[PDB]
């Protein structure tokens, strides 16, 4: 029986960048995201929908444009504390 | 590096520190010449 | 209860040591 | 005459069944303390949080270990190099949980073995002997000191001392190889030469003496009864042994001087063990074995593997798994 | 094989530009890399922050892409964050700050060009380049 | 704990003092050869 | 270049020096 | 004296033992050997100068003597930047020339000078059993040693100062105006436990303590020198000690073994007398630096490093020492006693201070931590830097590693030599160093054990 | 810790002690009806630990048992930042924000069972009764706080099993690998209740000290076993920014 993270890998989380669960290393593929925009996104999680990532308070016009450009790569799943607790979205012990 | 006036003896200073090893070896040379009395 | 077996063998070795020292065959010059 | 003089004559007396001596006046208490604490802990010590991550490791027989897996677990990484006697614990249970028994046993044992070496000198002096048996014993003492004190000092924690157990010893060695490549350290190669050669020379010497025993018994009784304790005459024919050995290899490679032979027998393993003890003591400061990883490149620049690269792969396999929960940051510097 | 001209041929700029290091340019780039970069760039990694390695994928993912020699030289003059937003001239060695990075003050533009070329060539000689710290 | 610390300190001090004063008690004389 | 050449010149001269002293003393009858 | 086995009783491989009673020849051997030491000092200094790239750190270039000169305040400025390369050259040149002079004298005494000095002069002639003369030589050399300590003091105070890595405004060469002569501090250093967090004398952490302790050492040595010139050993010392040349050698061997061990520990742990500017970071420093580097990086990424718990449940970045102090997390928990000039500004009374960590970290501290983390004293014997599983492209072994390993090895072998010579001196004084006498074999007159 | 330096504090255990205000202190901190005030350096120092033992009989009183800490003076929350808001009616709401707001603690109980638990004040929101126009000796902040799993999802058990890392089966027993319930690791977010009885208010400097009692579950070892109930009694201190 999958524990809970593998069950997340069954979902869209295991297919693309989850705005509520992906680690900040997972944003490096998106040009212009890591680290500033990626950290801003992780700080302002959770998001009910992918679209409210454009409603991050204090967001910037170039950041707005980049988020609109890469909306396709994003998904939103229920924020699992397995992936979130301990600031593991910032440093999950991977170097 | 060495001050500019001295860099023609740069390949000599390269070998200076190893001399006391040669002194230790020379002890054995001297004892071998005397037949290790 | 395998702890008992381990303790048993260790104690056997130690007792052998004490007897081999205290009750050794004396070396005698003859 | 005086009470103190009488005590001095008793302690330094050569008629005691076990020589005590002044070094013995320290050896006996410390060694007994270490032995009693070691036995008690090995049987019944509760689990110890060696890595300082609240991950206690069961070392004692009563907590599920056998003789092979049992150990006295090194003190916690949180302690580091701090002195942790019993009286600095809030309770005995805290002292046990943080690995205090390891520090107690190890410190007393080290004092005891240094005093054992001094006691060897002392008895040699009282008996009118030459004084250098203790010099030979200084090799095992150096090795034990390297693994119990010097390596923890250089690494900065008694948690990185050798555990007092069989499997703990193996764990120590595997991690040591992963971190220092001790196999590729020339001082460990000299230690291996020391012990392999010491066993070789022990086998040759014993076999050559046994081979050249003078006939003094019958075919029934043990040939050992041909020797009488304290006999003046020689019990084997060293000239026949020399003839055999100098024909086995060639004449001038064979000792015919028993004194030179026995000096060689003493010196070879002792020197080898000194070198390997210094190897561990200097790897304590992370001056490691040879690193030939990617030393051979082809003309384009692609790495050509050697056996050193395969060895490095094994080292990495050990390295990434050891103390799996203890590391937070990418480099294993501590 | 030899260290062929194709092996030494690397993208020169973002517009499809292409340059070929000479064997001497490559060897001096290697020497400079070993002298001053391998400190925290051994095998194309980044010891102090391995989210941003010297691997070709990391280099190409930067903003702008750094998998060409001009972008590499520009970074070595004016280092920036991976998304090109934060000025790292206080935090990464560069020839523009000889006062805090003296280990770099003796390097010419030719030297920086050579080390950038080597940074682009080394990945195709080592599959482990830019990987995990223990890898 | 303090009682233990004091007791250990006394025991260790006594054994060390024994060792020191013993080796100060003309130890070179205690041998089967020359006593000068 | 020439750095190894000069280095080996100094090294060889130094190396010969000690044996030269021992040889000269031995041949000329000096105390050894 | 004889120069072969029949006339001396010593084989060639113990030939220096033939010198035990030839005071002039022994003096020549000592003076020539001192020439060897000074020669190495000068030649190694010139080699290091020649192989010195003055804009690269000293510890990156395998230098062990230049850091000693830099620490004394010669040729360096703030943060250890090498201002003038000439003083290093001068130290080396002077040692080389003086070594020539010493070697000339040692050769003269060893080869042509008087064999023994006792019938030549009472002042220089000595007998090993002459207790007063031996204490006279002790006294002269104690006076000299105290003078050398006072030379260090004079350099630190009146001749431009010494390098102070703890200087405010940045580590710099500064003149020590107020050495601590307070004997409480100076001699309480000697009473500190040699364990973690106390660091018996290795923990001296400010040049005021170093200079004041050297003033005390100079005074102690000079007064002891006078005391030994003007007295003879007392009865208790006479009854406790072996009085022979080999015995004195063994005593010095024990002392040297102790000092070698102390120096190895000292260079491994102390970053005051061995500033990391010249010797690189200590292992403790590098571990703490890595923890700091990733605290800084992850905090910039947005991690709340005060509340982030690691996988085991302990704080990933911060945690408590067993005494409660706030310390870096991870394996570096063992190194929480570390103190360094780059890290103390972020330390509060309780340990690491959250406010300072969140808003007081300077870019120079980040640079310093990255440098120290990447120059951790880990390296292979063939000088491949980093952890042993790293590949061959980083040529670095810390000078601290070289010095600590070498001097632990030398300390050990000098302990061995002390054991050898102490045992031999005892046996020879009692007269059985040549073996058991068959006629009077002591064990034959002893009762049987059981 | 009084007003010393780290040199005076190191290796003493004072670093694990929350500061105390004074003795001649019976002040009150006036608050506006609907403004919020920052809490500067909030400290909690536990002193008593109780674990609710589970009887095997049934249906019978469980009787909290006093434990003793095996971990050393590593048990205190400090440098915590928070806020106190005054509701419309007069409610006082204490909200924890961040700081060193957790400590893993292991307590030994009579019988030999060692109980690790994640002592924390994380995300604690607590409230008083309405009609509080001041912070005084009667202020009781009773509320809830979150208790994360003691072991994180990156933890590996002695068989290298974990949640987002490690094996999902007992690899040492190839033919019985998937048989063990502990093959599935879990990190439930447990819940705690806390009360913060303010007993001492020095309104001039804004420092408040008092007593606390907290109720929370213990370590489950990634869901290996059922959590025990742990009760912590201690003291607390913090500065409230009036301006
Ligand atoms: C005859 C006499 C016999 C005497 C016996 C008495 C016991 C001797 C052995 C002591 C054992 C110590 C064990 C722990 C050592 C340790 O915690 O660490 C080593 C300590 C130094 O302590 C360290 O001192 C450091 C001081 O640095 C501090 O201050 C510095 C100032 O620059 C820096 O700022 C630094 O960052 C800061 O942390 C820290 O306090 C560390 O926490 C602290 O551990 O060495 C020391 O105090 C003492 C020097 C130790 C010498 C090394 C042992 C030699 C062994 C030889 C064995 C040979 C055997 C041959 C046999 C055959
Ligand atoms: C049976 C047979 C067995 C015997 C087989 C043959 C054995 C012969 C006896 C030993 C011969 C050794 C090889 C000599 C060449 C050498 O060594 O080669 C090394 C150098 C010359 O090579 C240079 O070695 C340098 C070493 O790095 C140094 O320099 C680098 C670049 O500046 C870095 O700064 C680095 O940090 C620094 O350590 C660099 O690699 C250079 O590129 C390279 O050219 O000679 C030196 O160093 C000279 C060193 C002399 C002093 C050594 C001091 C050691 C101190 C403590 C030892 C402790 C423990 C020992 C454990 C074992
Ligand atoms: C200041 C220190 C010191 C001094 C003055 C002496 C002096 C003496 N020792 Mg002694 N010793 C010392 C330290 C010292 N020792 C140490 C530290 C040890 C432990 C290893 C010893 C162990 C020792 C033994 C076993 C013996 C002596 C003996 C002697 C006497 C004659 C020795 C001789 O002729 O040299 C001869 C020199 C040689 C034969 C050359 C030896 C070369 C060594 C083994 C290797 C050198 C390695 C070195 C690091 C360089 C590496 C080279 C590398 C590049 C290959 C002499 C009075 C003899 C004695 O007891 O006399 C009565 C004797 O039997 N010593
Ligand atoms: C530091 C090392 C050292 C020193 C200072 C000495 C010193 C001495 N040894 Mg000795 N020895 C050593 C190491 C050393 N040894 C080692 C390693 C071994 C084992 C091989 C020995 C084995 C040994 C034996 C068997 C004997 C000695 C003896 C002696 C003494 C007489 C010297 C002599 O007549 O020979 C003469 C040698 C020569 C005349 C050859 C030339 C020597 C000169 C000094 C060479 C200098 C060259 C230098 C580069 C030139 C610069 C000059 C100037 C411009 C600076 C002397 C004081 C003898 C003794 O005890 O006397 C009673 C003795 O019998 N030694
Ligand atoms: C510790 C080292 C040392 C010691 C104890 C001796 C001892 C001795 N030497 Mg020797 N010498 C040495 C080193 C040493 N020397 C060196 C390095 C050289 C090379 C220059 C010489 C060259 C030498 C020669 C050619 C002769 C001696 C002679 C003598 C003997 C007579 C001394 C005398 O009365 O003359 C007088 C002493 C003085 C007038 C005192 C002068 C003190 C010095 C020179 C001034 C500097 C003092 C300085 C500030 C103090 C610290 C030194 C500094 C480096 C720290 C005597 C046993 C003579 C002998 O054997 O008689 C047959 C002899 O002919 N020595
Ligand atoms: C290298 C320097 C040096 C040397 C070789 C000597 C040598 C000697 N001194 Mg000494 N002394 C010196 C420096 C030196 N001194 C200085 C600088 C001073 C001024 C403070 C003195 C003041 C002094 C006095 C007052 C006396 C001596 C005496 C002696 C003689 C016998 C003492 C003894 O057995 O030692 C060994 C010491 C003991 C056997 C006592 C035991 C000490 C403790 C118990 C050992 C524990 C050490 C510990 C393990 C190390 C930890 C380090 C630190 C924490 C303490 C001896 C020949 C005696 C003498 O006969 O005078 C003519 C004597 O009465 N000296
Ligand atoms: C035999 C004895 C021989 C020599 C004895 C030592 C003589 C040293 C004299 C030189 C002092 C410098 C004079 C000029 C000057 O003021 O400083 C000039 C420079 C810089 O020194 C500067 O001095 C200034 C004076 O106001 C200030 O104090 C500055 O702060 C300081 O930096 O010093 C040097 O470059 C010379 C290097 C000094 C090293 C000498 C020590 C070792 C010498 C001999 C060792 C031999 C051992 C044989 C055994
Ligand atoms: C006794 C004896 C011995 C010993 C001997 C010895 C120990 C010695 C020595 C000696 C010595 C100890 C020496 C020396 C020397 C020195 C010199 C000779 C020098 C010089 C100089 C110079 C020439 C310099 C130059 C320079 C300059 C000026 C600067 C720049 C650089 C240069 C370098 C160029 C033996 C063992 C063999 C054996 C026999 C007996
Ligand atoms: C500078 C300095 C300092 C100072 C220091 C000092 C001041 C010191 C000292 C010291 C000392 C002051 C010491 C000592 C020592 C001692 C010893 C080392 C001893 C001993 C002993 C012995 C050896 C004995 C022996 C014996 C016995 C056991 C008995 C019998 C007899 C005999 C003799 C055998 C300080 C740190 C502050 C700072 C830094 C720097
Ligand atoms: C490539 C060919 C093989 C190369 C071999 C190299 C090794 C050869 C031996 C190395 C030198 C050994 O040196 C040897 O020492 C012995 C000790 O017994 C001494 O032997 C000799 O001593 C003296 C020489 O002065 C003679 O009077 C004496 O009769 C003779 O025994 C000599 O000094 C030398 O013969
Ligand atoms: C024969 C040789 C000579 C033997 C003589 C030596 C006798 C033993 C002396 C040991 C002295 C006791 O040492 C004393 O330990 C107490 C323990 O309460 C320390 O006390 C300090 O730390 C303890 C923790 O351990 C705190 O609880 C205490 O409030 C604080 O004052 C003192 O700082 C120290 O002075
Ligand atoms: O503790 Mn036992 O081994 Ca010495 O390296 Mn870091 O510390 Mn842990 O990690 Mn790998
Ligand atoms: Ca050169
Ligand atoms: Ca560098
Ligand atoms: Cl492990
Ligand atoms: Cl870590
Ligand atoms: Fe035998």
């Amino acid at each position: 029986e999958l524990n809970a993270v593998d069950a997340k890998l069954t979902t869209d989380f295991g297919q693309k960048i989850d705005l509520n669960n992906s680690d900040i290393r997972d944003f490096r593929g998106l040009r212009g995201f890591y680290p500033n925009l990626a950290s801003e996104i992780i700080k302002n999680a959770p998001y009910d929908t992918v679209e409210e990532v454009l409603d991050i308070p204090g967001l910037s016009e170039t950041q707005k444009s980049r988020l609109e450009a890469n909306l396709g790569s994003f998904t939103v799943t229920e924020p699992s504390i397995e992936l979130t607790s301990g600031d593991d979205r910032i440093n999950p012990g991977v170097y | 590096k060495l001050p500019e006036a001295y860099q023609i003896f740069d390949p000599l200073v390269d070998v200076l520190p190893v001399i006391p090893l040669f002194f230790l070896a020379l002890a054995f040379v001297w004892q071998a010449a005397v037949g290790f009395k | 209860m395998e702890s008992v077996a381990y303790i048993l063998v260790l104690t056997m070795a130690l007792a052998v040591l004490f007897f081999a020292i205290a009750f050794r065959e004396p070396p005698r010059i003859e | 005459a005086s009470l103190w003089e009488q005590f001095c004559q008793w302690v330094t007396s050569t008629n005691n069944r076990i020589y005590v001596g002044w070094f013995g006046t320290l050896m006996i208490p410390t060694l007994l303390t270490a032995t009693t604490c070691f036995i008690i802990a090995f049987i019944a010590a509760p689990p110890v949080d060696i890595d300082g991550i609240r991950e206690p490791v069961a070392g004692s027989l009563l907590y599920g270990n056998n003789i092979i897996s049992g150990a006295v677990v090194p003190s916690s990484n949180a302690i580091g190099l701090h002195f942790y006697p019993i009286w600095e614990a809030a309770s005995l249970d805290e002292w046990l949980y943080n690995g205090g028994p390891y520090q107690l046993v190890v410190f007393h044992f080290l004092i005891g073995i240094f005093c054992y070496m001094g006691r060897q000198w002392e008895l040699s002096y009282r008996l009118g002997m030459r004084p250098w048996i203790c010099v030979a014993y200084s090799a095992p003492v150096s090795a034990a000191t390297a693994v119990f004190l010097i390596y923890p000092i250089g690494q900065g924690s008694f948690s990185d001392g050798m555990p007092l157990g069989i499997s703990g010893t193996f764990n120590f060695m595997i991690v040591f190889q992963a971190e220092h490549n001790i196999l590729m350290h020339p001082f460990h190669m000299l230690g291996v030469a020391g012990v392999f050669g010491g066993s070789l020379f022990s086998a040759m010497h014993g076999s050559l003496v046994t081979s050249s025993l003078v006939r003094e018994t019958t075919e029934v009784e043990s040939q050992n009864y041909g020797y009488k304790f304290g006999q003046e005459e020689e019990t084997y024919n060293i000239v026949a042994a020399h003839g055999y050995f100098g024909r086995l290899i060639f004449q001038y490679a064979s000792f015919n001087n028993s004194r030179s032979l026995h000096f060689f027998l003493g010196a070879w393993p002792v020197i080898g063990i000194w070198f390997t003890a210094m190897g561990v003591s200097t790897m304590a400061f992370n001056l490691n074995g040879f690193n030939f990883n990617q030393s051979i490149l082809d003309s384009q620049g692609r790495v050509i593997g050697t056996w050193a690269d395969v060895l490095n792969r094994a080292n990495i396999g050990f390295e990434v798994m050891h103390e799996r929960n203890a590391h937070n940051f990418p480099l294993d510097l501590a | 094989v030899e260290l062929t001209e194709s092996t030494r041929t690397i993208p020169l700029d973002e517009a499809g530009g292409t340059t070929t290091l000479t064997a001497r340019q490559f060897t001096n780039g290697q020497k400079i890399f070993v002298d001053t970069c391998t400190q925290c760039h051994l095998q194309g990694k980044t010891k102090t922050n391995n989210n941003v390695s010297l691997g070709l994928a990391d280099l190409a993912g930067a903003e702008p892409r750094r998998d060409n020699v001009l972008a590499l030289v520009e970074f070595l003059k004016n280092p920036k964050s991976y998304d090109g937003e934060d000025d790292y001239s206080e935090l990464h060695p560069n020839i523009s700050r000889p006062d805090i990075y003296p280990e770099m003050r003796n390097y010419t533009e030719d030297d920086i060009f050579d080390v950038a070329g080597y940074t682009l060539i080394a990945p195709k000689l080592d599959e482990r380049w830019g990987g995990t710290i223990y890898f | 704990m303090l009682t233990l610390k004091i007791a250990v300190y006394i025991v260790v001090g006594l054994f060390i003092s024994l060792f020191i004063f013993g080796f100060l008690s003309s130890d070179p004389t205690r041998n089967p050869g020359r006593k000068d | 270049n020439l750095e190894p050449i000069f280095q080996l010149t100094f090294l060889g001269l130094i190396v010969l020096a000690g044996p030269a002293v021992v040889f000269v003393l031995a041949f000329r009858g000096g105390d050894l | 004296g004889g120069r072969d086995l029949p006339s001396t009783g010593f084989a060639w491989w113990s030939g220096n033992a033939r010198l035990i009673n030839l005071s002039g020849k022994l003096l020549g051997a000592h003076v020539a050997h001192a020439g060897l030491i000074v020669f190495w000092a000068g030649a190694m200094t010139l080699f290091e100068v020649a192989h010195f790239i003055p804009e690269k750190p000293m510890y990156e270039q395998g230098l062990i003597l230049l850091p000693h000169i830099a620490t004394l305040g010669w040729g360096v400025g703030p943060a250890g930047e090498v201002t003038d390369i000439f003083p290093f050259f001068v130290v080396g040149v002077l040692h080389l020339i003086s070594s020539a002079v010493l070697g000339l004298g040692g050769i003269y005494h060893a080869l042509r000078g008087p064999e023994v000095l006792e019938e030549y002069s009472s002042f220089f002639g000595y007998d090993w059993k002459d207790k007063n003369q031996m204490t006279n030589i002790i006294g002269y050399h104690l006076i000299l040693l105290g003078c050398g300590a006072l030379l260090l003091v004079f350099k630190a105070m009146f001749f431009g100062g010494v390098y102070d890595t703890w200087a405010p405004g940045g580590g710099d060469v500064r003149v020590i105006t107020n050495p601590t002569l307070n004997p409480a501090i100076i001699f309480g250093y000697l009473l500190k436990a040699p364990f973690g967090g106390e660091g018996w004398i290795i923990s001296v952490n400010n040049m005021e303590d170093i200079i004041g302790g050297h003033i005390w050492i100079g005074l102690i040595c000079i007064s002891g020198g006078i005391w030994h010139i003007l007295t003879k050993p007392f009865g208790w010392a006479r009854r406790a000690l072996i009085w022979s040349g080999e015995a004195y050698l063994s005593y010095s061997l024990g002392a040297l073994s102790l000092m070698g061990f102390i120096a190895s520990v000292f260079v491994w742990f102390n970053n005051t007398a061995y500033p990391s500017e010249f010797y690189g970071p200590t292992g403790m420093e590098a571990s703490q630096s890595q923890a700091f580097t990733f605290l800084v990086r992850d905090q910039r990424l947005g991690a709340n490093i005060a509340s982030a718990q690691g996988p085991t449940g302990l704080g990933k970045y911060l945690m408590r020492s067993p005494s409660g102090e706030i310390i870096f997390g991870g394996e570096t928990m063992r190194f929480w006693d570390f103190r360094g000039p780059w890290l103390e500004p972020l330390r509060g009374p309780n340990g690491l201070d959250l406010d300072k960590l969140r808003n007081d970290i300077q870019p120079w501290q980040v640079r310093r931590a990255a440098e120290y983390m990447t120059h951790a004293p880990l390296g292979s014997l063939n000088s491949v830097g980093g952890v042993i599983t790293d590949v061959n492209s980083f040529n670095y072994v810390s000078p601290r590693a070289w010095l600590a390993t070498s001097h632990f090895v030398l300390g050990f072998f000098f302990l061995v030599g002390h054991l050898w010579h102490a045992g031999r001196a005892r046996a020879a004084a009692a007269g059985f160093e040549k073996g058991i006498d068959r006629e009077t074999e002591p064990t034959l007159f002893m009762p049987d054990l059981d | 810790k009084s007003q010393l330096t780290y040199d005076d504090i190191v290796n003493t255990g004072l670093a694990n002690v929350c500061p105390e205000i004074s003795s001649f202190t019976r002040g009150t901190i006036e608050v506006e009806p609907n403004t919020k005030y920052f809490v500067s350096d909030f400290c909690m120092e536990p002193q008593e630990y109780f674990v609710k033992e589970e009887p095997v009989n049934k249906r019978q009183k469980a009787e909290y048992v006093k434990g003793k800490v095996l971990t050393r003076q590593t048990t205190s929350l400090e440098q915590i930042r928070g806020s106190i808001a005054v509701g419309a009616d007069g409610t006082l709401t204490f909200k924890e924000k961040d700081g060193i707001d957790f400590q893993p603690i292991t307590v030994l109980l009579p019988g030999g069972e060692e109980v690790p638990f994640f002592f924390t004040v994380k995300n604690f929101t607590g409230t008083t009764e309405p009609g509080f126009t001041s912070i005084n000796s009667s202020t009781d902040f009773v509320g809830d706080f979150n208790v994360p799993s003691y072991r994180g999802a990156g933890f590996l058990d002695p068989k290298a099993r974990g949640l987002y890392t490690g094996y999902d089966n007992a690899v040492a027993l190839p033919s019985a690998a998937d048989k063990f319930r502990t093959n599935k690791k879990e990190t439930p977010l447990g819940k705690g209740t806390l009360s913060l009885q303010v007993t001492q208010v020095d309104g001039s400097t804004g420092e408040i000290a008092g007593i606390f009692e907290s109720e929370q579950p213990s370590d489950t070892d990634l869901g290996a076993k059922e959590p025990l109930d742990v009760k912590v009694r201690g003291i607390f201190y913090g500065r409230v920014d009036t301006d």
